[PDB]
């Protein structure tokens, strides 16, 4: 009944708005060279990480 | 601040008293209306006369009229 | 009786000598048999003094 | 008479009121009159003249954000050389009018200066401040140029002061540079300009062309500042378009009058087949010219 | 030949400019 | 003292005096005139030492103090000693 | 109707404006052409270019 | 207190300057510009937008 | 304490005014609406009776 | 600038429309919504009120 | 001039003579005389340009 009734208010299409307003200046994350490398410092599962 | 703003409604300073006519006058109604709506150009009418005035300052008595801040 | 809104200035037009028994309007204004119901508690227990 | 009849065209959803009164009039004894102009919302600003009235912030934004003004205009006015955009004498008489602003207090100094015979010692505070005082309020519009000029003229100087000309000057008429230096530094201590050698230049140049003329330093008090009926710029005193003095010279065609559209004229207000006879548009070209 | 395609192009939900 | 826990729906407006007149399209008179000549007899502010049984003029400021103190909840939660 | 389509979002221009600048507002004998533009015409040749 | 809400219709798009003649007379109001399109009503009154 | 801010009293301050018991005038909106424009067109300082 | 048309089209309501927090709750049940035509006079004021 | 120093004229006129020409051939002085002479329309299409 909640999740419905935000949805009769239109506060769930407020929060959808905002995430595309919000995207506005969201810059691509540089993803590595070798991006499989790139996770895997992430991750720290490479020798030493 | 100052020494007050001390207009009167009457015959004289000590027969007619410190207050103007509130907005709620008969005479006072289509001025305040227009003072409402064209609220940029220069309307004729009573409507000044009256307490209630198109400022931000209204008419109302000890007004301190040279005050440094008002 | 009319039904605009409650002005706080009646006491001073109308000569109901139990007016001025009393001090604000919305009290002055009280009918006795409710009056009477007005219990004398002291000053904090009035949800306001507290 | 075959008397007219119009019925008075009443407001509609689509015709509005003000149209329906300003387009159409029921009284014809003013039809087929000719075109009537207004100015709406930058057109009205830009000829009324009517500076914003400020505010605090909101108005201080758009107002300190605004830079170089007179340098932005220039901007504006050179920009019509891209591609996309035409030269516009609009862009350039705004570019004109945003740097002839200070024309008041300058026509005003320099008359100060240069017609003022004995103008006291001006490089002394006290009339130095009587020059700043009244060019400050000659500029921000308070005075007017002719009764700004009379304050000066009439201030309070020195007692005894014909006595004391008499001793220092033949013929009373003393040297102006004391006098221009006195109104440089006037207009370089009040921010009159914001780039400063400007005040110098044109308080030193609109002297140096008027040395040219004949009584170069007599004005008729009425022409010489502001009245009712003045003198068309060209041939006001200490002004810019002085030295823009020229005239223009016509070779009409056996039909120049009827072609008023025809050649590469700039339309603002663009011909429609209702009142254009055969015009084609200032683009077209009938006779070409081969070119690579 | 856009790297990790097959979880950037095909399988990242926003094409991987959008970030949730 | 002397507390009944009553309740109340609708109080008055503020008595700011600056409430909004209820507005009119015409007027039931059309003399204009009238407010600008309208004389009145004296106000005579003070007779004799101005001298009243009751306490005519000092109860009603008091009456008016009282419900404008009211109103303005005391008026100090504004400014009192802001300096 | 099927003259409602042929209603309106705005409130309209005003005409509460005097003439432009350089308007060719009709004083007695002036050859009025409404249609140039005032200013940018008579803007010499020599500066701005046949465009 | 004391202020009206209103909601009226004139026509609402992008403009610059408009020209306006019922077949008697000529009233224009500008908004300074280069360049636009420029559309032409007849549908009572001759008006023109750009 | 009051009455040095009756005569400085503005048709501005009407809304901040109920707000000090919260009370609620009768046309809230409409006033909400034009007190909002009015404190608009001045700065935050110009119109706060608290200064 | 007083803002003025190129162009109308009797484009469907959802397109540019008061999203579904900006206007009240359900209004095909709650509020019917009629814009139906004055019988007094409107000069300046739109006719289907 | 610099090394010469305030001088005995008496309002320091020579002084003021030469630092009024000091100022006249800066760059100052030619940046305003250009804009005195856009302000008077001696150029054409190019120099627009450049």
């Amino acid at each position: 009944i909640e999740e419905n009734l935000r949805i009769v208010h239109g506060l769930r299409e407020k929060e959808k708005y905002d995430f595309t307003v919000l995207q506005r200046a969201t810059r691509i994350p540089f993803q590595g060279y070798d991006m499989d490398r790139f996770l895997a410092q992430q991750k720290g599962t490479p020798y030493g990480a | 601040r100052g020494p007050k703003l001390t207009e009167f409604v009457g015959h004289n300073p000590r027969n007619g008293t410190q207050w103007r006519f509130s907005q709620h006058s008969k005479y006072f109604r289509i001025g305040v209306w227009r003072e409402t709506i064209r609220r940029n150009d220069m309307n004729e009418g009573l409507h000044g006369h009256s307490s209630w005035q198109k400022s931000p300052q209204q008419a109302v008595p000890e007004v301190r009229l040279m005050a440094p801040y008002p | 009786k009319s039904f605009d809104a409650p002005q706080w200035d009646l006491w001073q037009s109308r000569a109901r000598s139990e007016d001025i028994d009393e001090a604000l309007q919305p009290f002055m204004d009280m009918p006795q048999s409710l009056k009477d119901r007005r219990y004398d508690i002291p000053w904090w227990a009035n949800p306001f003094g507290a | 008479a075959k008397r007219r009849v119009i019925v008075p065209i009443h407001p509609t959803p689509n015709y509005p009121a003000h149209f329906i009164k300003a387009s159409f009039t029921t009284d014809p004894l003013k039809e087929k009159q000719k075109a009537r102009f207004s100015s709406g919302g930058e057109a009205m600003r830009e000829v009324q003249m009517i500076p914003k009235n400020l505010e605090g912030e909101r108005s201080r934004r758009e107002l300190m954000s605004r830079g170089d003004t007179e340098f932005e205009a220039l901007v504006e006015f050179i920009q019509g050389a891209s591609y996309d955009q035409l030269i516009s004498g609009r862009r350039f008489k705004k570019v004109y009018d945003k740097l002839s602003e200070n024309d008041d207090t300058f026509v005003w100094l320099c008359h100060t200066a240069m017609s003022v015979l004995n103008p006291g010692d001006v490089r002394s505070r006290l009339v130095y401040n009587h020059l700043r005082t009244l060019a400050e309020a000659v500029a921000n519009g308070e005075m007017t140029l002719r009764t700004a000029f009379r304050f000066y003229e009439s201030a309070v100087r020195s007692p005894a002061y014909r006595e004391i000309a008499k001793r220092q000057m033949e013929g009373g008429a003393a040297t102006r540079l004391a006098g221009i230096s006195a109104a440089a530094d006037v207009m370089r201590r009040m921010g009159l300009t914001r780039r400063p050698m400007a005040s110098y230049f044109e308080l030193y140049q609109r002297i140096v062309e008027r040395s040219e003329a004949m009584t170069p330093w007599g004005f008729p008090p009425l022409f010489q500042f502001e009245e009712r009926l003045s003198l068309e710029p060209r041939l006001k005193f200490f002004s810019r378009a002085s030295q823009q003095a020229l005239e223009r010279r016509r070779r009409g065609h056996i039909m120049s009058a009827y072609t008023t559209l025809q050649g590469r004229r700039i339309f603002w207000i663009p011909p429609t087949w209702n009142r254009a006879g055969r015009f084609l548009g200032p683009h077209v070209t009938l006779y070409p010219g081969m070119t690579p | 030949q856009l790297q990790s395609r097959e979880r950037l192009i095909l399988g990242t939900h926003g094409a991987g400019v959008v970030q949730h | 003292m002397k507390y009944a826990d009553l309740e109340l729906t609708t109080r008055g407006e503020f008595p700011h005096g600056m409430k909004e007149p209820g507005f009119v399209k015409k007027l039931d008179q059309n003399i204009p005139w009238y407010f600008s000549t309208y004389r009145s007899m004296y106000h005579w502010p003070i007779t004799g030492d101005n001298w009243s049984d009751l306490n005519e003029a000092e109860k009603h400021h008091d009456l008016h103090m009282f419900y404008t103190l009211a109103w303005w909840k005391l008026g100090e939660g504004i400014f009192d000693a802001n300096d | 109707y099927y003259w409602s389509r042929y209603r309106m979002p705005t409130q309209m221009p005003k005409f509460d404006g005097p003439a432009p600048i350089a308007a060719p507002q009709n004083m007695n004998s002036t050859k009025t052409n409404e249609f140039i533009d005032p200013i940018d015409d008579k803007f010499p040749l020599s500066i701005r270019g046949p465009l | 207190h004391l202020y009206c809400i209103d909601n009226y219709n004139s026509i609402y798009f992008n403009l610059n300057g408009i020209l306006i003649w019922l077949n008697v007379l000529h009233i224009n109001i500008i908004l300074i510009k280069y360049a636009f399109l420029i559309l032409l009503n007849n549908l009572e009154y001759l008006i023109i937008f750009k | 304490r009051i009455r040095p801010l009756l005569a400085v009293m503005s048709p501005v301050d009407i809304l901040w005014l109920e707000a000090l018991t919260q009370n609620s005038p009768h046309n809230k909106e409409q006033l909400q609406r034009r007190i909002a424009f009015q404190t608009s067109l001045g700065t935050p300082e110009f119109f706060d009776m608290s200064k | 600038a007083t803002q003025a048309p190129v162009a109308t089209v009797e484009i469907p309501a959802f397109f540019n429309e008061r999203p579904a927090w900006e206007q009240p709750p359900l209004e095909e049940t709650l509020y019917v919504t009629e814009s139906r035509e004055r019988y007094d006079d409107v000069r300046s004021g739109d006719i289907y009120e | 001039a610099e090394a010469v120093g305030l001088d005995n004229a008496p309002g320091h006129y020579t002084n003021f003579l030469d630092w009024m020409g000091r100022l006249t051939e800066t760059r100052g002085f030619k940046t305003e005389h250009a804009l005195f002479q856009f302000s008077r329309r001696k150029f054409n299409r190019d120099d627009v340009r450049v």
